RNA sequence: GAGACUUGGGCAAUGUGACUGCUGAUCAGCAGUCACAUUGCCCAAGU
RNA sequence: GACUUGGGCAAUGUGACUGCUGAUCAGCAGUCACAUUGCCCAAGUCUCUU
């Protein structure tokens, strides 16, 4: 609005976005537990949540290209826990991948 | 209010504590609504649905405590006894709670 | 008097019912009122009921 | 009577009426303008009330004149959400509640 | 007979819920009508504008607390004029702002000629603790409720 | 949370009892220790008290307006407990807790 | 064009504007969609000659 | 031998409105070195903007709608006296004379 | 084509739980305003 | 000298009515979280298909 000029609002986001922009080029970011289902090869077990309190908890079992590591993920939600679980597991099977 | 869930506690202590009164007497209570939880134990959870108002007028509970809600118009079976614990206010309270 | 000076985050300012006089914040004036429904069952019924 | 009904109601704020029948009492402005403002804000956060503020003499002189003098105004602050900026005033009234 | 062939309906206000309930059950007991009710407790906000007109197409008498009648009549949902009877139970509580005496000065905004008979109920007439005078009392009373 | 954790297995219409309900052996010396008037100081009588009864100290500054600090203690016990006062007060109100609750 | 309006408003009628059947019922009026390329074309079954 | 920064206390007498904000939590805050403590008399340009700026948030957080004076005072040497000692000390004086 | 599996965009509700906000009335304290009663004093008149 | 009327100045009170503060109680509204089982679309991986 101050500016008037698209090519300079293109400037200031280029210049906010460009490491996110070269990242994310070389590597797309995807949804974390699509990513694990699409990685066909660590086959995630993500056992039945279950709740204490108001605090749910999902255990996963995933085959981390060498052994069936266990990993547990806490949220205040069934979805919630399952997404920390799967991209507790995805991190655990990049640092394996190394 | 809070007068209220304090004696029902002392009575059914009481009640329970005494060999006459322990058959005889039921004690009930209520207040207005933001209803105050009527256990003590902290649970998260209640089962029971029936209302105060019922038990009192089928005859379960025959001891009912009330707090400025019971005074107005209440249609009941016929009561022997009414009790004012607290001093008299108002001349409208008076000759209700009459 | 310990609790008057807790300092709690940024909260709603409260005022009486016709704005000159102050209030505490919701959650201090909720503390105060449990513990002085305590003390007032307390001093009119007995131990036992406190 | 007509006589005694108008002039023991009718001598206090006036109510308001649409051109569609609808009825809006004095009474029930603050209720009103409480529930909008409840309506409005986007977040959980974002929870926001009206600022009521009331005049000073000098203000009371420089906005109203000399007809202000004794008398009580409120200024009414809305939140910036809203429509209004214009920080509305109330007439002089015999009390800070009226 | 249907509300927009000029139907009337019955409104029987109350101070409080369980008050309110129980005259319900007592009206529904002594009379055939299938009578409603309305309290904040469960909820009416989302009984809307056209969920009212098929409510009161629904029901012929409206038991229920004064404030969920008040928010009704103000919002003009139903007129006074279809309205054939108004009874508030406890009318000694009608003085001040109070809901019932608010009810009481939105009748005169509409049109005199058709407001609905007004039977108030009750056991006391004296509000307060000002029962010294009690002329004035009664003379406010009936002027907040025209009768 | 490093706290708020409840395994004192006791119910909450008795779990005051548990500072009862330890063993004489931690329970008589610190009984001894707290009725004892020689201590040096405040302080020093409730830190060798807390250190009988082998209850770690966590003390840390609760921000305040006031211009003396307003500090808070935390004892990391099984059983969730916290005071707070002015530093001055602190110690003696930490002596005040402990001689009514370990009867 | 309603400049003073809530952002909430803005963003529903946002979506319905950019929703899937008021793009529809432009193209369908706009008579475009008559000529779409859809069908996988097999010449010998799914079509017939000028 | 001790006392405040010579830069603070300017700013503390010179700027009134300023100084009504000031609270002992920002002067904490300025736990200023050895040099500045000993030698330099006053804290640095850095602490200084850092102490303006805390004071400056001071009036707008939670801080503000209240009242520090009655521990500050002693800082540039206010004291609060109630009437009736004010008079009691005259009248003690005309006591000892006489 | 038959399908299983996942994230979505949602549409629904059966729960249930907690939060927040406001109106009204009553009492108590304080402040102020209306009228009225009692004991006086004095004056104005008329016969 | 009785009789009558009226007014004014006093004090001693009473009856209420508002205004402010605090407390108590009833009365409404806006939400939010979230287990449970359902329904319709979008894109995915695989058996089969091939």
């Amino acid at each position: 609005l101050d500016c008037r000029d698209l090519q300079r609002t293109w400037e200031v986001i280029f210049n906010l976005f460009e490491p996110e922009l070269q990242e994310f080029t070389r590597k797309v970011p995807i949804n974390h537990i699509r990513q694990l289902v699409e990685h066909k090869h660590a086959k995630p077990v993500f056992s039945s949540p279950i709740v204490e309190g108001e605090t749910v908890m999902v255990s996963c079992q995933f085959t981390c290209m060498e052994k069936t590591i266990k990993v547990y993920g806490f949220g205040s939600n069934k979805d919630q826990a399952k997404l920390s679980a799967a991209k507790h597991a995805l991190q655990q099977l990049s640092k394996c991948d190394a | 209010r809070y007068t209220c869930k304090c004696i029902y506690g002392l009575l059914l202590n009481y009640i329970q504590s005494t060999p006459e009164l322990r058959n005889v007497l039921t004690p009930q209570f209520m207040v207005g609504r933001n209803n105050i939880s009527p256990d003590f134990e902290s649970v998260l959870e209640r089962k029971w649905q029936k209302s105060a108002i019922q038990q009192f007028r089928d005859g379960n509970a025959n001891l009912m405590i009330c707090s400025s809600v019971l005074e107005e118009g209440i249609d009941v079976q016929a009561c022997n006894h009414v009790f004012i614990l607290d001093p008299v206010k108002t001349f409208n309270m008076y000759v209700q709670s009459k | 008097v310990s609790l008057d000076l807790m300092n709690i985050g940024v909260q709603p300012i409260r005022r009486s019912k016709s704005l000159q006089c102050l209030r505490d914040p919701s959650k201090k004036s909720f503390v105060k009122q449990l513990f002085n429904d305590f003390l007032y069952q307390m001093k009119e019924y007995g131990i036992y009921a406190a | 009577e007509l006589y005694e009904i108008k002039g023991h109601f009718q001598d206090d704020i006036d109510p308001f009426t649409n051109e569609n029948g609808a009825v809006l009492l004095p009474n029930n402005a603050l209720a009103i303008l409480h529930r909008y403002c409840q309506t409005i804000p986007t977040d959980a956060f974002g929870f926001v009330i009206p600022w009521f503020h009331v005049l000073q003499e000098d203000e009371r002189d420089r906005i109203f004149g000399v007809s202000a003098k004794g008398k009580h105004v409120i200024s009414i602050n809305m939140p910036v959400n809203c429509m209004l900026r214009d920080t509305i005033y109330s007439d002089p009234m015999d009390n800070v509640k009226t | 007979k249907p509300i927009e062939s000029g139907g009337k309906r019955a409104l029987f206000m109350c101070n409080t819920v369980e008050l309110a309930r129980q005259q319900a059950m007592a009206v529904r007991r002594c009379t055939n009508f299938k009578v409603g009710f309305y309290v904040g407790e469960q909820g009416v906000d989302d009984w809307t504008r056209g969920m009212w007109s098929d409510e009161i197409k629904k029901n012929q008498v409206l038991v229920g607390t004064a404030q969920v009648f008040l928010d009704m009549v103000t919002q003009t949902y139903v007129a006074l004029s279809s309205l054939s009877v108004v009874i508030i139970d406890e009318c000694h509580h009608g003085t001040g702002h109070h809901p019932f005496r608010e009810f009481m000065r939105l009748f005169t905004i509409a049109n005199q000629t058709k407001l609905p008979r007004v039977v108030g109920l009750t056991g006391v007439l004296i509000k307060g603790n000002e029962i010294t005078n009690v002329a004035t009392k009664l003379k406010e009373l009936e002027i907040t409720y025209r009768g | 949370e490093a706290g708020s954790v409840d395994h004192t297995g006791m119910r909450l219409c008795d779990r005051h009892n548990y500072f009862k309900n330890f063993y004489p052996t931690l329970k008589k010396e610190a009984i001894e220790a707290i009725n004892s008037d020689e201590y040096e100081s405040s302080k020093d009588k409730a830190m060798d008290v807390m250190s009988s009864l082998k209850i770690t100290p966590k003390i840390s500054e609760v921000e305040s307006s006031s211009l003396v600090p307003l500090l808070s203690v935390e004892l990391n016990c099984a059983f969730d407990v916290v005071l707070m006062a002015k530093e001055t007060d602190i110690y003696d109100h930490i002596i005040d807790y402990f001689r009514t609750m370990l009867i | 064009k309603y400049s003073d309006w809530n952002e909430g408003t803005l963003t529903e009628v946002k979506s319905k504007l950019v929703s899937n059947r008021n793009l529809l019922f432009c193209l369908i009026d706009a008579d475009i969609p008559k000529t779409l390329n859809t069908i996988q074309f097999t010449p010998r079954y799914t079509w017939l000659p000028p | 031998g001790i006392s405040l920064p010579h830069n603070v206390l300017a700013l503390w007498r010179e700027n009134p409105e300023f100084a009504k904000i000031i609270g002992p939590h920002n002067l904490r805050d300025l736990a200023l070195g050895d040099e500045e403590s000993l030698v330099k008399g006053n804290c640095s340009d850095i602490n200084y903007n850092r102490f303006v700026e805390g004071c400056r948030a001071n009036g707008q957080s939670f801080y503000a709608g209240a009242d520090f004076s009655s521990e500050v005072n002693f800082c540039v040497g206010l004291v609060t006296i109630p009437n009736k000692v004010i008079a009691d000390t005259l009248e003690a004086l005309l006591g000892v004379i006489v």
